[PDB]
Order: structure tokens, then C-alpha cells, then sequence
């Protein structure tokens, strides 16, 4: 129903992830932890580092226990190494309950901590199947569920707007964070939060590709990713169609590549010339699907300025990948996302905080009759 | 700017 204590518990910088406040140790040590549905390890800085303002001091915790084992976790971008252990953990603006969980004490890292991000650790909300060093290391949320009465489920609402914000509802669904109805898509396999995209549209125009290219070699939801990552083939086709749709104005190849950034006089951004993007996702009913639609306000991430001056500049937040489709923040900032683990499904609804203009709004509609959706998945 | 396993 209503979780007044957890609403608005997230923060973050643009392009630097979303984090929540947590405590660790006895007495409690406060640390900001980024929310990553793309991984399954709970790790926090535990040694001095240029980009860290504070870190986990194990010798100061009377409830700390050493597991006497190291761990290495490489991410698509960034990586760290540390020592495994456990300790008491809590979430101030979350469920009023303390739990014991495994903790990786990061002692070495590379291009992982961001200068000025404001977070000092990461909370992998995915499944143990992708936990390092192996699937035996029980993930944080799993421990929270087994040690408390909290329902096996959490929801996320990421809001664009260089501060950012949002809310992480643990154990429930807050009806005030969205409008319209919630549409669920089945979780294909429990490792990453994998789903199946069966159709892609650009301003209503179908991309017309084998619905397998959309999920090659997979499609996952990652709050820990900034852009909308798209496999090479799909990326090329989308960019082409998006270029056509906005042809009334030309931009350098650097822009579409994510290198350079476009700008416009304060408040003159021509949103209307940019196309809306829709992704159709497999539904819970056979032959049934639903679609989610985002706006250029979602895929054109605002940044500083070409000359660090005063003008509205943005960066194309849609890029290609070789590890499948990644529905990152550019997708999530448009919706309230329910990670229904108990029912092996992910729900989508229009977020009541999503950025948009008076003429257009993000959407989630259904149902659409779609045949041969099972074949859309890669093997 | 982030790409988290």
C-alpha cells in the first residue's frame, strides 16, 4: 500500500548511478550504497581511496566476522577485489529491521569508484547464480528475506530531474509512485533479471527485425547501467530510424556515437522533433504482450556544456553492446519497476516522477496479440 | 557512465 518511510530514499548524480543509505557494523557505520540489479554481490569500500570520503572499518565493528576468503568481481565497466566476511546491516530509510549478511570488503579497485559520486559501496540485487566467487555466497536481499518477514519483492522508481533522486520500496509496491496499471513480464531465467523483447518501435514504426536480435545474447534490467544498451545489429537499425525521424535537424556522427554532446539555447530543446521509442515485452498470458514507451527526455541525458558555459546540452544515452540488451536508467527513469521475485515477474507502470513535456508522456499499454514470442529468446 | 556482473 503506502511506505512513507522508504519513498524518496534514493539519490545520485547524472550518469553515476543511484544509491541508498545503509549502515554496517556495531556500532553502525553509515555508508551510501549504489543500487545494482545487474549484480549479486554486496561490497563496500574498506580501505583508503582517493575517491572515498569514508569506508567500512572492520576493526571498529564488534559484530564483524572474517570469512577468510578473497573475492574478485569484474563488471562490464570497472572492477574491485577484497576480503569476504559478514556483519550486521541495516537500511535507515527502509524496513525497520537489522540483518546479518555477507560483505565483501573492497581493498583494491580499478575504475570502479567515481570521483564525487557520493557512494562508497554496491548492493547487488540480482540472483546468486551470478554471485562471485560462486553461487554459494548468499546475496543481500535473500538474507533479508529469510531473516525477516519482508515479502520477497522490491520496487524501484528512478527519477531524472546535477542531483538525481528516487525511491526503493523494499518488500512492497507503493501505489503513489505510479499512475495507470502495472503490466508484468515474466523473468526468463533467475540469474540476471532477464526478460524478452518481442518488438521494437520508433515513433510507431516497427524496426522489423527477427525478435531474436533484440535479445542477443540476452536482455536484462540494470539500475546499475546509465544507457539503453543495444546489441550491435539492433543499435544500427535504431540509430538509423531515429536519425530519419529527427532529420529536420542534423547532428555530427560524434553525437550518435556518444562522444560529442549537442546543445541548444536555454529552454529551446526541440523535443518534438525527436521520436518516441517503444519496447514490446512478452506478457504473462500466452500470445499476449504489452509495451513501454520512453521519450527523448529519457534517452538524451543532460550534461554540462561544450564550453562549460550556460546552455542546455545533452548526450545520446543509447549505445551498442556485445553482451546483449541492457535496459538501464534511460529506460527505468520512465517507469515504476516492480521486481516481483516471489512471482518470477517484473512489472512496469508509468512513473509519477518521469521527466517529460506538456505534449508527450511516457506510457505502458496492453495487451497486444503477439504470436511466436517464445522464439524471441536466444539460446 | 556506469555499467555495473
Amino acid at each position: 500500500g503506502s511506505f512513507v518511510e522508504m519513498v524518496d530514499n534514493l539519490r545520485g548524480k547524472s550518469g553515476q548511478g543511484y544509491y541508498v543509505e545503509m549502515t554496517v557494523g556495531s556500532p553502525p557505520q553509515t555508508l551510501n550504497i549504489l543500487v545494482d540489479t545487474g549484480s549479486s554481490n554486496f561490497a563496500v569500500g574498506a580501505a583508503p581511496h582517493p575517491f572515498l570520503h569514508r569506508y567500512y572499518q572492520r576493526q571498529l565493528s564488534s559484530t564483524y566476522r572474517d570469512l577468510r576468503k578473497g573475492v574478485y568481481v569484474p563488471y562490464t565497466q570497472g572492477k574491485w577485489e577484497g576480503e569476504l566476511g559478514t556483519d550486521l546491516v541495516s537500511i535507515p530509510h527502509g524496513p525497520n529491521v537489522t540483518v546479518r549478511a555477507n560483505i565483501a570488503a573492497i581493498t583494491e579497485s580499478d575504475k570502479f569508484f567515481i570521483n564525487g559520486s557520493n557512494w562508497e559501496g554496491i548492493l547487488g540485487l540480482a540472483y546468486a547464480e551470478i554471485a562471485r566467487p560462486d553461487d554459494s555466497l548468499e546475496p543481500f536481499f535473500d538474507s533479508l528475506v529469510k531473516q525477516t518477514h519482508v515479502p520477497n519483492l522490491f520496487s524501484l522508481q528512478l527519477c531524472g530531474a546535477a542531483s538525481v533522486g528516487g525511491s526503493m520500496i523494499i518488500g512492497g509496491i507503493d501505489h503513489s509512485l505510479y499512475t495507470g496499471s502495472l503490466w508484468y513480464t515474466p523473468i526468463r531465467r533467475e540469474w540476471y533479471y532477464e526478460v524478452i523483447i518481442v518488438r521494437v518501435e520508433i515513433n510507431g514504426q516497427d524496426l522489423k527485425m527477427d525478435c531474436k536480435e533484440y535479445n542477443y545474447d540476452k536482455s536484462i534490467v540494470d539500475s546499475g547501467t546509465t544507457n539503453l544498451r543495444l546489441p550491435k545489429k539492433v543499435f544500427e537499425a535504431a540509430v538509423k530510424s531515429i536519425k530519419a525521424a529527427s532529420s529536420t535537424e542534423k547532428f555530427p556522427d560524434g553525437f550518435w556515437l556518444g562522444e560529442q554532446l549537442v546543445c541548444w539555447q536555454a529552454g529551446t530543446t526541440p523535443w518534438n522533433i525527436f521520436p518516441v521509442i517503444s519496447l514490446y515485452l512478452m506478457g504473462e498470458v500466452t500470445n499476449q504482450s504489452f509495451r513501454i514507451t520512453i521519450l527523448p527526455q529519457q534517452y538524451l541525458r543532460p550534461v554540462e556544456d561544450v564550453a562549460t558555459s550556460q546552455d542546455d546540452c545533452y548526450k545520446f544515452a543509447i549505445s551498442q553492446s556485445s553482451t546483449g540488451t541492457v535496459m538501464g536508467a534511460v529506460i527505468m527513469e520512465g517507469f515504476y519497476v516492480v521486481f516481483d521475485r516471489a512471482r518470477k515477474r517484473i512489472g512496469f507502470a508509468v512513473s509519477a516522477c518521469h521527466v517529460h513535456d506538456e505534449f508527450r508522456t511516457a506510457a505502458v499499454e496492453g495487451p497486444f496479440v503477439t504470436l511466436d514470442m517464445e522464439d524471441c529468446g536466444y539460446n | 557512465e556506469v555499467n555495473x556482473a
